[PDB]
């Protein structure tokens, strides 16, 4: 199965935030750590992304467009996996050295979005996702949001996105109900992903009167990616309507 | 452009 072999050899590594652990729980230092955390995470997920099957298959500009849009709902379905795997659900396993009890999602301001990820990381137990159903679902994840308007080259990303439907569903293979449960989580994401676009906006436009810190490539991708997704010119691609 | 930086 040369498709899995790729999978499985990309997967990236843990990436720790830098948190101080031994401050106390602020809203500033938590936030500021969380994008400190999407600024290395974005590192590896754009190592990844053009290492897949494929992936060079797309235009340039595509290739960057697809990761700056679907950045969200794979680190948020990657901590999923790594909360289930980890802590059983039981917290929120940003990384080994940021992991959110429920105190910190409180503090955090993000109480109901982090409850809703809690939920999704439950799914992966619930549903008993393998590890290699993970890392196709991920796969998918980057080739399911997209400019109303399409892409620059579309037909190769239609191509592809139809290939990632298809190792999925080999993987599978009344098992027709497994690809149906795969698929509304899959949409599950998405919903999570749209609400944390809404939150990290804001709270950028917001940072200075707040003390949070955004790094270079994070504010830059939130304020000029994100709201052509927020303003519906960019949309995720569901499964189920 | 900050993330086409690190694209390339
Ligand atoms: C993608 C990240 C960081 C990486 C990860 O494991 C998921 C997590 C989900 C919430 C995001 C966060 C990066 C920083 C954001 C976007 C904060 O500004 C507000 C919500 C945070």
């Amino acid at each position: 199965p040369i498709f899995l072999n790729v999978l499985e050899a990309i997967e990236p590594g843990v990436v720790c935030a830098g948190h101080d652990n031994n401050q106390p729980d602020s809203f500033a230092a938590l936030l500021s750590s969380l994008n400190e955390l999407g600024e290395r995470q974005l590192v590896h997920v754009v190592k990844w992304a053009k290492a897949l099957p494929g992936f060079r298959n797309l235009h340039v500009d595509d290739q960057m467009a697809v990761i700056q849009y679907s950045w969200m709902g794979l680190m948020v379905f990657a901590m999923g996996w790594r909360s289930f795997t980890n802590v059983n659900s039981a917290m929120l396993y940003f990384a080994p050295d940021l992991v959110f009890n429920e105190y910190r999602m409180h503090k955090s301001r993000m109480y109901s979005q982090c409850v809703r990820m809690r939920h999704l990381s439950q799914e992966f137990g619930w549903l008993q996702i393998t590890p290699q159903e993970f890392l196709c679902m991920k796969a998918l994840l980057l080739f399911s949001i997209i400019p109303v308007d399409g892409l620059k080259n579309q037909k190769f990303f239609d191509e592809l996105r139809m290939n990632y439907i298809k190792e999925l569903d080999r993987i599978i293979a009344s098992c027709s109900r497994r690809f149906y449960q795969l698929t509304k989580l899959l949409d599950s994401v998405q919903p999570i992903a749209r609400e944390l676009h809404q939150f990290t906006f804001d709270l950028l436009i917001k940072s200075h009167m707040v003390s949070v810190d955004f790094p270079e490539m994070m504010a830059e991708i939130i304020s000029v990616q994100v709201p052509k997704i927020l303003s519906g010119k960019v949309k995720p691609i569901y499964f189920h309507t | 452009g900050a993330f086409q930086n690190l694209f390339q």
